[PDB]
């Protein structure tokens, strides 16, 4: 069935489980024409592929390349999506592959459920969660691998940091979600609490400040606040 | 011009044969239906008055045997039994006949509403989705499930209509998953009508007897089933032209002889307003349109 806040624990269980989020794969920039018609152009995308339980990211870079000469790319995106996330799980041993997967989209639910067809075993599911994934694209050392891209690639990360080494899944999840949430809501903002400080710095292998704990305390405050400001903006209240 | 004598009438009944009904007061000289056009299936179909539950009945031709209807009062109902003896069931209805005892087949002669519902509907073709060797004829009632709906519980009692499911194996080829979905001409052509069905005639006699069972008997996989196989079609991009008029036809004639009471639950909005709009088929069906348009707008 569908995820929700009443089963939110579900994703912290040692049953393995991927969310697949699509909002990234298919990304244009609108302008005029010579002749003062529209037209798209494509720029690089991405699926985002996580493991909430171990903070593991796949990140298939979507290169441009994929759409040329192709109609009706928003309906290609959403099954090359799924021909992608099916790859990535016939290549993973059994004992690595999900019981579950979770899509950010209901429109992903088809599509992946064809691609899937051989592994009868691998639920498929919505979620009634609004994910904040879409934001991936605001964490720049994902923005600027797949801007760099001259090809189709899978990178791989932690989009965890070391976090798990001082906390659960549970609160890195939250952790994430809030950081993604206040990217989403107001970008300049967000980055400006997590970069005001350029002597605090981010190890080559993280994508995240090396916060201390009680500066975490600190950040996850300021991006609370954030969120809250944006929304009594967006609905006058 | 065949008969379906009938024993008696022992407990009062709405009697159907084919788009037709009559009601049989209890232990009214009722002694059966004559005049039952030759060379076309037929059925003869049941509610009692203290049961508005459980609609049944008896898929026949009258060329294939004798047959005649008894009321069991241990089962509690009528059934279609076969006269073997030619001269007893001959001397019976002669009988019959003679008394004024039978109700005609009230056909007028302009009329070709059965023959159109009932244009690729063979008896051989129902007894091998209605499995019930020993008879001629073919029980089917209001409950009795499919095969595909027993997949998802008594298989005798089942009807073995041909299993359509469009996210499945059989409808979509290895690295073909987006084509094949989209565009079901694969399905359609080479699963099923070239490999299952064997020509487009069988395929439409089941789906013109999904639709008949559905509308005689509110038989729910019987509704599923001929959905299923109109939707085949219209979401597939490659048709024979032939089998795109016919269809029309098809769903035009019993779009028009539907209960108008009924449309709400034997009409499923989503197939109809994505096969008459969406799909690939939304402009192939200009009679079944019209008609729908007319009679139904509401669902649409
Ligand atoms: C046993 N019976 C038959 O032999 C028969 C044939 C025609 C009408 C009615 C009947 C009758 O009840």
């Amino acid at each position: 069935g569908a995820m929700n806040s009443s089963n939110y624990a579900e994703l912290f269980n040692n049953d393995i489980k991927l969310f697949v989020d699509d909002t990234n794969v298919y990304r244009v920039t609108v302008h005029k024409t010579f002749e003062g018609n529209v037209a798209t152009k494509a720029i690089n995308g991405c699926i985002f592929t996580l493991n909430p339980k171990t903070g593991h990211l796949f990140l298939k870079i979507i290169h441009t390349s994929v759409w040329a000469g192709q109609k009706r790319l928003s309906q290609l995106a959403k099954w090359k999506t799924a021909e992608e996330v099916s790859a990535l799980v016939r290549s993973l041993p059994k004992e690595e592959q999900p019981k579950q997967i979770i899509v950010t989209r209901k429109a992903m639910l088809d599509p992946l459920e064809v691609h899937m067809l051989d592994f009868p075993n691998i639920a498929i599911r919505p979620t009634e969660l609004r994910l904040p994934f879409s934001a991936a694209m605001s964490i720049d050392k994902l923005s600027d691998v797949v801007m760099k891209a001259t090809e189709p690639q899978m990178v791989l990360f932690n989009i965890y940091d070391d976090w798990l080494d001082r906390i659960s899944s549970y609160t890195a999840f939250s952790r994430l979600t809030l950081l993604l949430r206040a990217l989403k809501t107001n970008e300049e903002s967000a980055k400006m609490i997590l970069l005001s400080d350029p002597t605090i710095t981010i190890k080559s292998y993280h994508l995240w400040p090396s916060f201390t704990d009680e500066q975490w305390i600190t950040i996850e405050s300021q991006m609370r606040d954030l969120i809250l400001t944006e929304y009594g903006r967006k609905y006058n209240v | 011009m065949n008969t379906v004598p009938f024993t008696s009438a022992p407990i009062e009944v709405t009697i159907g044969i084919d788009q037709y009904s009559f009601n049989v007061k209890e232990n009214q000289p009722f002694h059966g239906i004559k005049d039952i056009p030759i060379g076309h299936v037929h059925v003869i179909h049941f509610q009692h008055a203290d049961n508005s539950s459980m609609r049944y009945g008896y898929w026949f031709d009258c060329r294939m045997g004798n047959f005649y209807i008894q009321y069991d009062p241990k089962d509690g109902l009528y059934k279609m039994m076969e006269e073997r003896d030619g001269a007893k069931f001959e001397n019976i209805v002669h009988n019959f006949k003679e008394r004024q005892m039978m109700v005609s087949y009230p056909k007028i002669d302009e009329d070709d509403t059965w023959y159109n519902l009932t244009e690729f509907v063979q008896m051989d073709k129902i007894r091998k989705i209605v499995r019930k060797d020993e008879n001629q004829f073919s029980y089917v009632d209001s409950s009795m499930t499919t095969v595909q709906e027993n997949e998802l519980s008594d298989p005798a009692h089942s009807l073995n209509y041909t299993v359509i499911n469009f996210k499945s194996r059989e409808a979509i080829r290895p690295g073909h998953e987006m084509e094949d979905f989209l565009d079901k001409s694969y399905y359609l052509n080479t699963v099923m009508l070239q490999g299952i069905f064997k020509n487009s005639s069988n395929y439409f006699g089941e789906l013109q007897f999904a639709f008949l069972n559905a509308m005689f008997f509110g038989n729910y996989g019987s509704s599923l089933q001929w959905h299923a196989m109109i939707e085949l079609i219209c979401s597939s991009a490659t048709v024979p032209k032939h089998m795109l008029d016919k269809l029309d036809e098809i769903l035009y004639y019993q779009i028009k002889t539907l209960p108008e009471q009924y449309s709400d639950i034997l009409l499923n909005e989503r197939v109809w307003n994505i096969c008459l709009y969406s799909s690939f088929q939304k402009n192939s069906l200009h009679n079944t349109e019209k008609i729908m348009e007319n009679k139904y707008p509401e669902l649409l």
